[PDB]
């Protein structure tokens, strides 16, 4: 118990941070990965001087701080404001001290080596976890899906990755990222939905264009006879109702939003698409492991989980793939959360507790201990 | 033999080609100086003799 | 062997003093022509602001 | 509608319509963009001879020394006007880096102005600093600002139309009446 | 002089043609080996509608062509698009009127006896050339330093190539072929360099990567304790000033991009490395020729030249060869031309008028002629 209670689980994202306790079934912390700090000096009535603010009291109060992402493309880019994540997780949000609790932390696919080191130091040395972990991501997603080797497209807020993974070491080599992903897909929509003859005026019009994606928004199989269809107009339109009445109808634009995830043209994007970039991963690895990736497409991530998204890749990829071969496209239902759950599960096991980075190792072997 | 020779002269052209290129990026700098510092004074120009035919 | 290098590079290092020595020229010629370019347009400037404030 | 405010708050009055119309004659002839509009404040102070005086409809002559400037600084501020978007030569570059890379060269040496809104006498002067400042010093940075620019637009249509090879790009009655709008959409 | 003056010789490379009179020192004509056709209908001022652009139109046009390489690995593979690259040859790269010229081509190693026939059927049948040769590569360049007998390190920007060559007669059953090569050492730096912490975003930041590799790459000798240096942190580091401003420095990775040819596994290749290559090359062929093709390793092709190769590959085989071994690794300083230096004395000699393919022999003999 003594960290079986105890062991964090404390995924960090370019838009959101997800957090909780190893064993739970999901996070227990799902905040915005921002870093406010006010643009003028005055208080909220009965509070002090606050010299920052964090997660949701950033997005909140926006109006009169400086608004600051970390995390750019999911690589920590500045130390000072991840710090100040880290702490409202642990003392705040999980309202934790952290000097009992073993943390397991997650990085990104080719993240450098530098920084697996930086972030031990500062969890070690700022925060003096009693033992700490960082698994890549990708890798907890697979795992999270029961296996070992799959090759996973992750997608959430700021990038878009490939990671084949065999039998657990995921394959440097490989490994795609195309950086356009639900933020740059937010962006899109609001400018299609303004030139459906729109208007996203006041910052309470700007924010739910991003619920209107995530509610309304389709990934149509045969894109192209979809667009046809809404032609005839058919019952396909839909009508979300804004802050107040005023309702809004969007009936095409629902799917011509995650059309941009496999023609990136769409946005004057130059690079692949989603499964172009599945499939050059695939023919960049050991030919003898290309049929187990191909069975194992294993989905994660907040921007994969528009409807039809799994049915569109399943055709996408069968149709590229050489026909002797078996297409398997996994999409769980709790994939927005697949990364965290798969550090829960791993975290909480049996057999984890061998890998934990111990403060005994790090004294003793410097941050280079963790870094593998 | 032939190459104290062969050495001792490239050393000379490398120092020639260094003080030509260094004189070579005075001349081009203090240029798109000159060729800017026009484009404000022949458009003060189109605009101080399209006032005085209005005025 | 350290002589094919080093007489190798002699002539890359030769072969661009000749280019940017030719870039210099160039640039400075260039450049006569427009530093007199002007004195024309900013003297055509001083007479062509007084008319109109005397206008 | 701003220099409107900052003349009234100068302690005037624009209250019949013959006051309301004149504040735009005043922005128009009056106004300036100061490059370094920091100490063009701080210049404003030891009052100097900045001031200028426009008389109105009848004798009524007012002074407009300073905000004559802190108008067109509301185009690189617009923090001014309680908009929160970027400003002017900010949004410059931010075209600018959404480009591609090979082209941005060519699109830094080549900022073309237009619009009677950018004739305000120093403008061309503060973007070339705004930019400069703002890319890579590799650079060559270059604010093209014509005097008939008021009429930019309307001169580029005048040559293109009066031009030797437009006549095969003309959509005729012809092309539509057999292709429908759809024709000169392109 | 009919003929004298009249030879032409073009080099058809992965990524560069080089072309040009035979009796020149160096090629007339050097360009991209590439087939743009336009991705949309329009035109450039003052021109017409273009149906396709080639070299380096279709290199500075990039971004609305879609581009295409004819020669994947050396050998041609379109066939279209390959007529298209000679036809711009001939008549804008060297404004020749290819009917009264004799044309000396080249080709690659192994080439399936099917092409060396198929592009003489189109020198001869399309273009009709009054007579045409084709050389194979390593064999012009050996030819080009002099001598008969030796082998050849070949590398360009597609492929590498081990051809050793015995009084003329190239080896078939010794030849080694890596696919890795300047293309693939140009990608390798751009990933060093932005693992460096850069970005390579723009198209003017991609292309001169390529530039860098050129200018400051190094093969070190003794790569070992070079790394070791690098950290000691001498005044070995380089800074290279960008289009713009934009002073970027490199440092150490300046050599860890040509340790990517002795070490393929640096880029996730399993092949072995050029030393052990050229190596095994030579265990490959007769005994009795063994000390010759060790005295006279005669390296060609942009990506051997590399300041130090020759140093490190001296020492590469000196130290897997018999000591009762002369090792001699020749790389001479035009050697991104050897091949196409061999050619223009080979097709200027007072012999090779003898071994020409006439139209006569052709119209008589069909492409089997010069098939040999």
């Amino acid at each position: 118990d003594e960290d079986e209670t105890t062991a964090l689980v404390c995924d960090n994202g370019s838009g959101l941070v997800k957090a909780g306790f190893a064993g739970d079934d999901a996070p227990r912390a799902v905040f915005p990965s921002i870093v406010g700090r006010p643009r003028h000096q005055g208080v909220m009535v009965g509070m002090g001087q606050k010299d920052s603010y964090v997660g949701d009291e950033a997005q909140s109060k926006r109006g009169i701080l400086t608004l600051k992402y970390p995390i750019e493309h999911g690589i920590i880019t500045n130390w000072d404001d991840m710090e100040k994540i880290w702490h409202h997780t642990f003392y705040n949000e999980l309202r934790v001290a952290p000097e009992e609790h073993p943390t397991l932390l997650t990085e990104a696919p080719l993240n450098p080596k530098a920084n697996r080191e930086k972030m031990t130091q500062i969890m070690f040395e700022t925060f003096n976890v009693p033992a700490m972990y960082v698994a890549i991501q990708a890798v907890l997603s697979l795992y999270a899906s029961g296996r070992t080797t799959g090759i996973v497209l992750d997608s959430g807020d700021g990038v878009t990755h490939n990671v084949p993974i065999y039998e657990g070491y995921a394959l440097p080599h490989a490994i795609m990222r195309l950086d356009l992903a639900g933020r740059d897909l937010t962006d899109y929509l609001m400018k299609i939905l303004t030139e459906r003859g729109y208007s996203f005026v006041t910052t309470a019009e700007r924010e739910i264009v991003r619920d209107i994606k995530e509610k309304l928004c389709y990934v149509a199989l045969d894109f192209e006879n979809e667009m046809a269809t809404a032609a005839s107009s058919s019952s396909l339109e839909k009508s979300y109702e804004l802050p107040d009445g005023q309702v809004i109808t969007i009936g095409n634009e629902r799917f011509r939003c995650p059309e941009t995830l496999f023609q990136p043209s769409f946005i004057g994007m130059e690079s692949a698409g989603i499964h172009e970039t599945t499939y050059n991963s695939i023919m960049k690895c050991d030919i003898d492991i290309r049929k187990d990736l191909y069975a194992n497409n294993v989905m994660s991530g907040g921007t994969t989980m528009y409807p039809g998204i799994a049915d569109r890749m399943q055709k996408e990829i069968t149709a590229l793939a050489p026909s002797t071969m078996k297409i398997k496209i996994i999409a769980p239902p709790e994939r927005k959360y697949s990364v965290w759950i798969g550090g829960s599960i791993l975290a909480s096991l049996s057999t984890f507790q061998q890998m934990w980075i111990t403060k005994q190792e790090y004294d003793e072997a410097g941050p280079s201990i963790v870094h593998r | 033999d032939k190459l104290k020779e062969a050495e001792t002269r490239a050393e000379f052209a490398e120092r020639s080609v260094t003080k030509l290129e260094k004189s070579i990026d005075d001349l081009e700098d203090e240029l798109y100086a000159q060729k800017l510092k026009y484009k404000a004074i022949s458009e003060e120009l189109d605009h101080a003799l399209n006032d005085m035919t209005s005025i």
